[PDB]
């Protein structure tokens, strides 16, 4: 089973914090730009953060300073650290590689709700 | 260095003539799958199997297999046959294995070569259907008007299943050729069961019907169009590593200013026999030089007002193409004669443009002396004829 698997979701109170983890099974996050996404019940799926192979990070505006994208090559896992959370952050969160992204392949995602 | 992955004899169905021809095929790990009249004693993307769908059939011949490819916007098929189903199996298996290895390496590299390309416009109802422009095995080309803008496009509508092989070619507008005289892709989208390509449609009329009306183009006027075609084919050959194979007068349009457009309206035919190069008729090996033959036919048509080879019977036409020496009108001049006889050498290895230099040989020919090829490319050559259209929405040449 080659697959990406997200966990770490749940209900959090606004201004709270949460760590999402993406466990890769049969893929190597080291050789791939990893990224985090989220999708809310009516919106499009949203690019959130990406960690290049080098370790360079970049973020979309709604999230900088608050969330941090981190690769952990030893565990073959990526992380979204979410701080100072906002109701507008409620959504289902996914992690993906470039190849799976353009073929519309996705793990189960993890739900994050905050109010 | 590229490694031969598998090689051997195969029967190849002709791509125009539909006889079976024994050919010696090499499958290479770069994806090239190329046939030779004899085992060669020692690379065009036209021959790639990467990204193909592989069909096994028993009609018309047992043990046949079909490679089907989307190349830019056109479905292409190559049909082969072997003696035993066991042989067919080894061939299809080698072909799949080479392709898979290409996919797996492309995606590993691009996965690491990803830089906020990890981000996540148009549908059928945005367009007004106006005119069927062509039909083919797996789709159709229609003249449409973009409802929101009033602009005119050609839309190519293809059956999604013949292209995609359980998976799924949408960011293709980003791979547009940066050449002015080729047909640019404006949109590409899919429906539930179709894949659609919206591409530019020049509104300065068909060169076939400008030439018909005028009877003949002066040498200077044909120089202008020939130079623009040469610039475009040079780009295809050297920037994209592809041969056009489809150069004929009907595939040449003028834009509102009078500059050439080579069209991209071809669909699968599973004909215009008068433009076929001799090596294509004999299904010998072919490469970049087939486009220079077509250039030769098209400019003979422009400067002489008729085809270099014609017969209503296709079989004597093919013999003329293969066997007859080209004749010229007596009022044609010797630089044009030299260009045309060089472009219409029957042996592709002797044909102008057929050497390592490709288009540079043509570009350096006497007939084109004084042409500034950077100005051609930049549309700084002033057209000898401006079509009778007001803007890019004057339908003068349709209605
Ligand atoms: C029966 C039969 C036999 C053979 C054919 C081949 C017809 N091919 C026509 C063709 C070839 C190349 C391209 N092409 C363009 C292009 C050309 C002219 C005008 N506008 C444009 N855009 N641009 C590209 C880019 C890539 C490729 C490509 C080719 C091979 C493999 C991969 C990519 N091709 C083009 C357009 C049309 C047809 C037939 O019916």
């Amino acid at each position: 089973q080659v697959q990406l698997q997200e966990s770490g979701g749940g209900l959090v109170q606004a201004g709270g914090s949460l760590r999402l983890s993406c466990a890769a099974s049969g893929i190597d996050v080291r050789i791939k730009t990893m990224a985090w996404y989220r999708q809310a019940p009516g919106k499009q799926r949203e690019l959130l953060a990406s960690v290049l192979v080098s370790g360079s990070t970049n973020y979309a505006d709604p999230v900088k300073g608050r969330f941090t994208i981190s690769r952990d090559n030893a565990k073959n896992t990526v992380y979204l650290q979410m701080n100072k959370l906002i109701p507008d952050d409620t959504a289902v969160y996914y992690c993906n590689t470039y190849g799976r992204l353009r073929r519309d392949v996705w793990g189960p995602g993890t739900q994050v709700t905050v109010s | 260095d590229v490694a031969i992955v598998k090689e051997g004899w195969l029967h190849k169905r002709g791509e125009y003539i539909k006889t079976w021809r024994p050919r010696y095929f090499l499958l290479k790990n770069d994806g090239t799958f190329i046939g030779y009249k004899e085992r060669p004693q020692d690379p065009l993307n036209n021959f790639s199997v990467a990204q193909c769908q592989l069909m096994k059939t028993e009609r018309p011949r047992p043990n046949t297999f079909i490679i089907r490819c989307l190349q830019w916007t056109t479905v292409i098929e190559r049909t082969f046959h072997v003696e035993t189903p066991e042989e067919r199996e080894e061939w299809t298996t080698a072909i799949q294995t080479v392709a898979d290895g290409l996919k797996k390496q492309e995606e590993e590299e691009m996965d690491a070569s990803a830089e906020h390309t990890d981000m996540e416009r148009v549908t059928m109802n945005e367009f007004e259907y106006l005119k069927l422009l062509g039909k083919g095995t797996f789709g159709k080309v229609i003249l449409v008007k973009e409802k929101a803008t009033g602009r005119y496009y050609a839309m190519k509508i293809l059956k999604k299943e013949v292209i995609v092989a359980k998976d799924e070619t949408e960011n293709r507008v980003l791979q547009n050729s940066r050449h002015p005289f080729l047909t640019a892709l404006k949109y590409s989208f899919q429906t539930h069961d179709r894949l659609c390509f919206v591409m530019e449609y020049a509104n300065g009329g068909e060169l076939f019907f400008h030439l018909s009306r005028e009877r003949v183009f002066s040498e200077d006027r044909a120089r202008f169009y020939g130079a623009e075609i040469v610039s475009a084919l040079d780009y295809l050959h050297s920037e994209k590593n592809v041969v056009y194979r489809d150069l004929k007068l009907e595939n040449l349009m003028l834009d509102k200013d009078g500059h050439i457009k080579i069209t991209d309206f071809g669909l699968c035919k599973e004909g215009t026999p008068e433009y076929l190069a001799p090596e294509v008729l004999e299904d010998n090996d072919y490469g970049r030089a087939v486009d220079w033959w077509g250039l030769g036919v098209v400019m003979y048509e422009m400067m002489c007002g008729r085809l270099p080879f014609y017969n209503q019977d296709h079989e004597k036409l093919f013999e003329l193409i293969l066997m007859e020496e080209i004749r010229f009108p007596r009022t044609l001049g010797p630089e044009a004669k030299s260009l045309l006889s060089g472009l219409l050498k029957k042996d592709p290895k002797q044909r102008l443009g057929g050497g390592s230099e490709d288009a540079k040989e043509i570009m350096q020919h006497r007939f084109f002396a004084g042409i500034v090829w950077q100005h051609v490319y930049e549309k700084k050559l002033s057209p000898p004829f401006k079509p009778q259209v007001t803007s890019e929405t004057d339908t003068r040449y349709f209605d």
